[PDB]
């Protein structure tokens, strides 16, 4: 299962937040780190963050709750990054939009056999705004659907 | 399967850069 | 152990921001 | 063991490379994927990539050799990204250099207990180009040896 090294990493991460070493992360503490990371959350936003993982309802984050927070955020980050990189793969000219031409080319690269109608269908289904191209937001929706 | 392929390429994109 | 802390900072930056 | 899921992810990745399905990845195949990703490697670069993992000396990459390649690249990418992110956290003004003052204020905020003299020494040591501040390349050197 868990390796000693893994646990060590999670302890180091927890300690970064748990400045006073009391074994809980407060809104105060969470905010301090978030600011170092270049964000500017309000108290209410910080409370919301905690509430998402606050299994015991005590209003602060303990170690197992922090592990849940990390498990979730790691998965989400990974997925988001994968999709973003894929978008960049498709958007060959870097203009922020996937054209039918671009989509056709990439599908061919990837060895997925498509008919003309199929590529069009694919674009049509993801194209919410009717411009006949797929922007990032659209691509994300297509991918999380 | 298409979506799988897409995720796969995105993964590789990050690993190989 | 400074370097371990720096690595943690980087990891957290990735997953929060 | 890897989980069954993990192994599945690697098989998927392998399959993406092994275009012809013969069980080995050639420089042609490798190049194909690289190009599909928007890169443009030379034939020499491709040969080198294979050479680094080609334990049996047949000039192609089999599944276990591919695992080695992936493992290495995944580790490196992960390390690079983490270091880059930390760089960004410390370089508060975004000028591409970490100053002693920047380092000091972040560290303090994040609960470290380094004296001013210790922070100055950190900068001094990492500033191998001698210009007074720590750029990204120096930061990488500091973090990797
Ligand atoms: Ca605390
Ligand atoms: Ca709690
Ligand atoms: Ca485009
Ligand atoms: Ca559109
Ligand atoms: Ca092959
Ligand atoms: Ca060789
Ligand atoms: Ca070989
Ligand atoms: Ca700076
Ligand atoms: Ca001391
Ligand atoms: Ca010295
Ligand atoms: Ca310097």
């Amino acid at each position: 299962q868990l390796t000693e090294e893994q646990i060590a990493e999670f302890k180091e991460a927890f300690s970064l937040f748990d400045k006073d070493g009391d074994g809980t992360i407060t809104t105060k503490e969470l905010g301090t780190v978030m600011r170092s990371l270049g964000q500017n959350p309000t108290e209410a936003e910080l409370q919301d963050m905690i509430n998402e993982v606050d299994a015991d309802g005590n209003g602060t984050i303990d170690f197992p709750e922090f592990l849940t927070m990390m498990a979730r955020k790691m998965k989400d980050t990974d997925s988001e990054e994968e999709i973003r990189e894929a978008f960049r793969v498709f958007d060959k000219d870097g203009n922020g939009y996937i054209s039918a031409a671009e989509l056709r080319h990439v599908m061919t690269n990837l060895g997925e056999k498509l008919t003309d109608e199929e590529v069009d269908e694919m674009i049509r289904e993801a194209d919410i705004d009717g411009d006949g191209q797929v922007n990032y937001e659209e691509f994300v929706q297509m991918m999380t659907a | 399967v298409i979506r799988n392929k897409i995720r796969a390429i995105g993964k590789m994109a990050r690993v190989f850069s």
